[PDB]
């Protein structure tokens, strides 16, 4: 256990348990402990979203950075998103970023003890964080589970099938490959359970 | 990702239960971050994805929550009609429109020397341009139903953390704009399931499995009310299980229906829950173990294989033996005695039988598109079309008659057995395959390196990257969890590893767990 205004108890697995008097203090401590534990990971996840990984890891990541920038958002666009949130919520995201930044500032001042090996080996320093960067950390991972181009693959499947087999056969085959609705597919709820 | 929620009537203790199992791969430092958050009126313990200012898998004072990816239809591709005289113009609502253009500079590390490369990116009214078909005077743009609402989704998740009852949690769920399944269990015994996300109202003139013409006649017309999203509070069955399967019978997801077919991996969780009466967290862990090691094609395909071989076992002694071995096999690829080999030798036969069968079913018709169709017909969630063909159930195209299907099953058996006889011998114990292992590596699903990884090998498991098991007792959430590889990713400049870098790998590999801590008196001694 160790105390800003937030008591942090690290258990025997190193998990931090944060005891705060209010949410503003809590969310700053949350960002701080996450940066203490994971700063290089956070930095690289952010670079993934910004399309700046190739600054560190070279040409092998250029096309990935290009895709990220192609489909991503500017800082101003993200700031507009934050400005549309409830005031308190935006402020807590800002506090979280301030906590990450507090650790960054500590680490750059004592890099040999507080900056992890990957920064030393790759020869660069972590930058400070803003609330927009927190949104970037959300987007880099969550959007992966939502984003796909299967419509384009489907169009290509159908077109290739049609050019060899003709339209009527291609349509039947495609309907078996990508069905409209398989009524026998197992479901998590039943129709009569719907609210 | 998998999840289960158990209502009071199905729980041995009469307390609602929750199980989490998000599948986000295995990396060091881990994809998840575990924390305890405690301020006035807000007490919560669990994990979220790295960088998220909220818990996704865990419990507050009032409710436990988890999530699985929804696979709902939140991305559409628009086929833009390009001006043959100007490829930066597209036809939309009666007029040529100009694409928004953006130049982006990328600094690249070479060798050391840094170089600058430039790329130009385009947007239309529908979204970023992702693909060109210049030959066809077409560009493809991408519309996300959640475009510009990602921060609203963060806020919704924070509100779910702060929620104290079904009403507040459902309000938060109604504000989330991306496609997830959310699961809820509370101390009053309630459970709830929501397929969250903002689902657009599409044109009824288009086939939603393919790109939408972008000329303006087929635009989205807003987003459906959350009341039309699949959802249930206290469903009659008394539980909800999910492994990314379909929410409800008439819910559609367009181009990605390939994940929601008759043959679906959630069957492992259905089987386990239906085989039991009232359940406790130990039962849920046994179900997770089965799912984690199941050879998923066994559920529907092992009976079909047995039925075929049984017809010919009086002439072919090898088939009688295979039937006996297949019948006694528990359908798992597991290593209970930790000798480095899967325990059932017939599982190696079955794996090869399946690979041979899949190829014989489709190579002659789909070989010319297999770079795109194999990922459908041999999908990790199920092989519905193959099942329908082999079982003789109705299909739109007549892939194979029953006679041709049976010949495929037999040829695949003969080939698989011949190879095993040639290389290992005739007794099934000689066929046992070496276990496949995995490490917690340096590169996650975001496809860029974020650390140095770990070289410690553990058996591959079709399992969540973390697991929580939570019982909502009257006093507080109780239970157990594991969040490999460990909490702390820091490596000192000199190479010294945090003692908490990989100290949960053994728990994960050995089906052991650490206590879920909620009461501060427990935290201080944990
Ligand atoms: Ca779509
Ligand atoms: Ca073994």
């Amino acid at each position: 256990q160790k105390k800003e205004n937030v008591t942090i108890i690290r258990d025997s697995y190193g998990v931090p348990h944060l005891y705060a008097k209010n949410k503003k203090d809590l969310y700053k401590a949350y960002g701080y402990v996450m940066a203490q534990d994971r700063l290089f990971q956070l930095e690289m996840f952010r670079r993934g979203n910004e399309g700046t990984v190739s600054e560190i890891f070279g040409e092998e990541y250029v096309t990935k950075d290009e895709q990220s920038r192609r489909d991503g958002y500017s800082d101003q666009e993200i700031q507009t998103m934050l400005n549309g949130l409830d005031r308190e919520t935006k402020q807590l995201i800002e506090q979280f970023a301030e906590g990450i930044t507090a650790y960054v500032n500590e680490a750059v001042k004592a890099p040999d003890q507080k900056l992890s090996k990957e920064f030393h080996d790759y020869g660069f320093l972590p930058r400070k964080w803003k609330a927009t960067d927190v949104v970037r950390l959300y987007m880099v991972s969550m959007t992966y589970f939502m984003d796909n181009h299967q419509e384009l693959k489907n169009a290509e499947i159908l077109a290739r099938l049609e050019r060899v087999y003709g339209k009527e056969k291609a349509v039947k085959m495609f309907d078996d490959l990508v069905w409209k609705n398989d009524l026998e597919a197992p479901t998590s709820i039943q129709p009569d359970d719907q609210t | 990702s998998n999840a289960m929620i158990i209502g009071a009537k199905k729980s041995k203790s009469a307390n609602a239960l929750l199980f989490s199992g998000p599948q986000v791969g295995f990396v060091a430092p881990g994809f998840l971050y575990e924390v305890g958050l405690h301020s006035p009126g807000f007490d919560m313990e669990g994990s979220g994805f790295i960088g998220y200012p909220f818990i996704m898998f865990g419990a507050n004072q009032h409710l436990a929550l988890t999530a699985t990816a929804g696979y709902g239809n939140v991305t559409d591709i628009f086929e833009e009609k390009l001006n043959p005289a100007n490829s930066t113009q597209y036809f939309y609502k009666g007029k040529w429109r100009n694409m928004e253009k953006r130049t982006e500079t990328f600094i690249v590390r070479g060798d050391g020397k840094s170089k600058k490369i430039e790329e130009t990116f385009f947007h239309t009214v529908h979204g970023p341009v992702i693909s060109l078909d210049a030959a066809a005077n077409v560009a493809y743009s991408k519309s996300w139903s959640f475009r510009g609402t990602e921060a609203k989704s963060i806020q919704a998740y924070m509100k779910a953390n702060w929620a104290k009852n079904v009403k507040e949690f459902q309000q938060a769920a109604s504000e989330f704009t991306m496609s997830l399944n959310w699961y809820y269990a509370d101390k009053k015994g309630n459970i709830a399931y929501y397929h969250v996300g903002k689902y657009p109202i599409r044109s009824n003139q288009i086939d939603d499995r393919f790109p939408t013409p972008g000329t303006g006649e087929y635009e989205w017309k807003g987003f459906q009310s959350f009341a039309k999203n699949p959802q249930a509070i206290n469903p009659k069955k008394g539980y909800v299980v999910n492994w990314n399967n379909k929410p409800s019978k008439y819910w559609r997801n367009g181009e990605y229906s390939i994940v929601w077919g008759k043959d679906n991996r959630v069957q492992q969780f259905i089987n386990g829950i239906e085989a039991r009466g009232k359940v406790d967290l130990k039962d849920l862990n046994e179900i997770n173990y089965t799912a984690s090691f199941a050879q998923l094609r066994t559920h529907y395909f092992k009976p079909l294989l047995i039925k075929t071989l049984e017809k010919y076992q009086s002439e072919n002694k090898e088939y009688a033996y295979l039937v006996e071995q297949l019948r006694k096999w528990n359908n798992l690829k597991e290593d209970k005695n930790h000798d480095g080999y899967y325990d059932a030798g017939v599982a190696a036969f079955f794996d090869e039988w399946w690979n041979n069968t899949h190829d014989k079913l489709f190579n002659d018709s789909l070989g010319i598109v297999s770079d795109l169709t194999r990922e459908i017909t041999d999908h990790r969630m199920g092989a519905t079309l193959a099942y329908k063909v082999l079982s003789g159930e109705p299909t739109n195209y007549q892939w194979k008659s029953a006679a041709a299907a049976e010949k495929i099953i037999l040829e695949s058996t003969d080939e698989a057995l011949a190879k095993l006889h040639k290389e290992k011998g005739e007794e099934a114990d000689k066929w046992r395959a070496p276990i496949k292992t995995m490490t917690f590596g340096a590169k996650s699903l975001i496809a860029i390196p974020h650390g140095y990884g770990s070289k410690t090998e553990i058996i591959e498991m079709n399992r969540g990257s973390e697991n929580h098991y939570i019982e909502m007792t009257p006093k507080q959430p109780e239970g157990f969890n594991v969040t490999p590889p460990g909490q702390i990713g820091f490596i000192h400049k000199d190479g010294t590893l945090s003692e908490h870098y990989e100290d949960q790998l053994s728990l994960y590999a050995n089906w052991k767990f650490k206590p879920f801590l909620f009461d501060k008196k427990d935290v201080k001694r944990a």
